């Protein structure tokens, strides 16, 4: 008798298509840029991942393979993760807020042709939607490495939010 | 021909159903085989259970035993955990732990009387003490970064019963006595070092002998088998000085 | 865990001799690296020492040139260093380490904090 | 006590040797487990044989015999093939195969007198006819790209042996009687597509 | 192997109407979107129809407004269109399909040649 | 008894040091950069990969 | 199981000599022949 994995493994920071009813999760091994989605067609959203206590700064990115720039700062202790939204080709780049902790985790999933991602400040983090159009057929690349975890499961999966990567005890 | 037959090989005899109560001492360790991967050096395709032979002896009534046995397992489960996908990352195909589900067998054989009798059986009996079998630690050579350790492990022995398998081949018997143990978990919890699973109920294959020569286990023994011994009877008139 | 033993110390005449030792047990200390350091008030620690994956490949610090020198016992898992006849300011503690980059996935942590004790 | 001690609990009785020789036909069918991997649907964690049962009956000079048996391996061959590494792969940790080196075990039993005299034993020979067992074809339902498919396999049963196994629990003796056949592969080979 | 089969041939009076069905055996065909194109002499095929895992939208292309419907059925794995009165530049064989774009890695062919015969 | 097999694995395109005695083998899958060695000290070198028939540019 | 015969006695006691002849190999040896009687002893022979 066999018994499953206690996670599903950290895979490679990869470009695909993940289906629905499926929290990705993430976690960084770099500054700056974590992950992107998009359909490129209405719908352009990236986030950066920031350490705590950085200034206000122009920074440069290699977003969307033509290096872009734009502002990130912080203040709290924690790490911050400012995501980037765009909505049409030309539109100025939204930079839209956030998502905060200390975990160094982010999560996101598609249900319903709507967009569910975490967002706020661990313990006290929770889930916010988008919606768009056409948006099973979005994509999603990543450039850290990454879970996956099927939906039944929002009990646990905000609690790894709250506090992921079960202890690592030496 | 393609129908039923019977014939009789002999005519009748005498058999007595005598009642030997002995009293036992067997004694076991564990085997376990590693088996690496081809690559850097940090998936681990196999650390399983394996037959493990050994033999001693001890006393018992004065008449020295000289005792034999294999010890093997069944029903075990077979975790996997893969640390990373990368070939610098750290992987264990399948590793063997034993649980409630799992039972655990040692063949045992011995060259004393009670013991060599037990060709043609009734019932056989027995009643042992229950021991803890524990797991000791295991440094998984990493040729990079800080080296996984495998730790803790306990779980009880209880008795579940006894087989007698008898292997034929032309006439001639090859037969094999196996103790068939239970198991029952224990504290502390068995956990593989800087890894995601930690406090996790077994006792993992890695080193079960922890250090040990051997798990003991003491016990009574009874038998009722069919001797051939006659009565004194079917004996020539002048039988005696 | 992961342990570094080290032997040698004491009162040392100046322009005498002695041997010091720094084994190591809970790694490979085979694809690792090695250095040597010296430790002191203010002026700071400073590079003594180099060998990684013994090329026929070293190199020394300033002040250590020919007075000191090296062996990295991969039979015993450890460096062994042959001391003489250098200046007061020697008085220190010495100290063996290695610091490894290589991209570890995540799901364990295959990090050091690699410093005996000296 | 730590001391030797005998009794006798039944004077002699008289016992006749006997040989018993029917023709038997054993039928068995196979069990295979497949199970998922937590995740997308792409790594199949187990597919490995599992112990089958199956129960009939025939005849046999017009006595019907009701049989009973159950089928399992033992030193099966593991074959651990990793297409790809990524969420998006195909894969299967685990799949069971056998081999020369394997041994393929099916117990069996019957309730006629012929079989119910089998509890104390001096002898047994048998001879089987050599049959050969082929593979059907799974299609793995992968939510993505081309369907694997796994095809072909083909072994041969020779007669290895038979046991005679009675576990013990309190004056009651459960028995079972275990052919042990041997393989030797043939064509066609098998193959995942 | 990987079986697409249709049916629903035959001659159409223009001002009329039929069935056309594309069923689907070796894939999963949820995961998948499906269209149609009508093939011909040297005008050249084009894109009829749209479905990609049921949004409640769809996409329907310039001489196929209306007097075409189409269906996607998951349980029956297929694709069936209602066709109905339309200009006589239907005469042409039309073809189900999809072309499949995601990475797969190496070892193994995920790869079709995604075409019915039509 | 467990069998080896055939291939290591198709692992990913990642950052690392090799150690020896060990033949790395690479299969392209786009144009362009198939991969980059280094010491970073005296040693730079990597490989481009072209399909066949490319003018000269 | 390696049978085991063991045991059994007798003690030849003697009763009367007489003339008898050896026919030996080389030539016909002029002899005496005692007739030992016989007698059960304890050991009881077995097949064990």
């Amino acid at each position: 008798t066999t018994v499953e994995p206690i996670l599903d493994g950290p895979y490679q920071p990869t470009t695909f298509t993940p289906p629905n009813d499926y929290w990705i999760l993430i976690n960084s091994n770099t500054n700056g840029v974590v992950y992107e989605s998009t359909n490129n067609s209405d719908f352009w959203t990236a986030v950066v991942a920031i350490e705590p206590h950085v200034t206000p700064v122009d920074r440069q990115y290699m977003i969307f393979g033509e290096s872009k720039q734009f502002n990130v700062s912080n203040d709290s202790n924690k790490w911050k993760f400012l995501e980037m939204f765009r909505s049409s080709s030309q539109n100025e780049f939204y930079n839209r807020r956030t998502l905060t902790s200390d975990t160094r985790l982010v999560g996101i999933l598609k249900y319903g042709g709507r967009v569910w991602t975490f967002h706020g400040e661990t313990p006290r983090a929770t889930t916010d939607s988008s919606s768009t159009a056409n948006l099973n057929n979005i994509s999603i690349t990543i450039h850290s490495e990454f879970y996956i975890i099927p939906r039944s499961q929002e009990s646990k999966c905000n609690e790894y939010i709250n506090n992921g990567l079960p202890p690592i005890q030496n | 021909a393609q129908v039923d037959e019977d014939i009789i090989v002999s005519k009748t005899s005498l058999w007595k159903e005598m009642q030997y109560n002995r009293d036992i001492i067997i004694r076991f360790k564990f085997g376990n085989s590693i088996v690496k991967m081809g690559g850097l050096g940090y998936k681990w395709s196999e650390i399983s259970y394996k037959a493990a032979n050994y033999q001693y002896n001890y006393l018992r009534d004065g008449e020295q035993v000289t005792a034999h046995t294999t010890c093997s397992v069944n029903g075990v489960n077979n975790f996997s955990y893969n640390g990373g996908f990368l070939p610098t990352d750290f992987g264990i195909s399948r590793y063997e732990v034993i649980k409630e589900n799992s039972y655990v067998y040692v063949d045992y054989w011995d060259d004393s009387k009670a013991f060599r009798n037990i060709v043609y059986v009734r019932s056989l009996a027995a009643n042992l003490n229950s021991v803890r079998c524990t797991g000791g630690s295991y440094h998984f050579s990493l040729p990079v970064g800080a080296w996984p350790v495998i730790n803790g492990g306990a779980v009880s022995l209880h008795f579940a019963g006894v087989t007698l398998s008898t292997q034929f081949t032309d006439f001639v018997s090859l037969n094999s006595l196996r103790f068939r143990f239970s198991l029952t978990v224990d504290e502390p919890p068995f956990s593989i070092l800087r890894t995601r699973t930690v406090n996790l109920y077994g006792l993992p294959a890695a080193n079960p002998n922890n250090g040990n020569e051997y798990y003991e286990i003491s016990g009574r023994f009874s038998l009722i088998s069919l001797v051939p011994t006659n009565d004194d009877y079917q004996t020539p008139i002048m039988n005696s000085v | 865990e992961v342990q570094l033993v080290e032997s040698g110390g004491g009162p040392v005449q100046p322009g005498g001799s002695l041997k010091l030792s720094c084994a190591a047990s809970g790694f490979t200390f085979s694809n690792y690296e090695m250095y040597w350091v010296r430790q002191a008030p203010g002026k700071g620690l400073e590079w003594v020492s180099y060998i990684s994956t013994s090329p026929a490949i070293t190199y020394y610090a300033d002040s250590v040139r020919g007075r000191f020198t090296i062996s990295r016992d991969n039979a015993k898992s450890s460096l062994y260093l042959h001391m003489n006849s250098l200046r007061a300011e020697d008085t220190a503690v010495y100290y063996c380490a290695t610091i490894s980059h290589q991209q570890f996935s995540s799901g364990w942590n295959a990090w050091f904090d690699p410093w005996g004790q000296g």
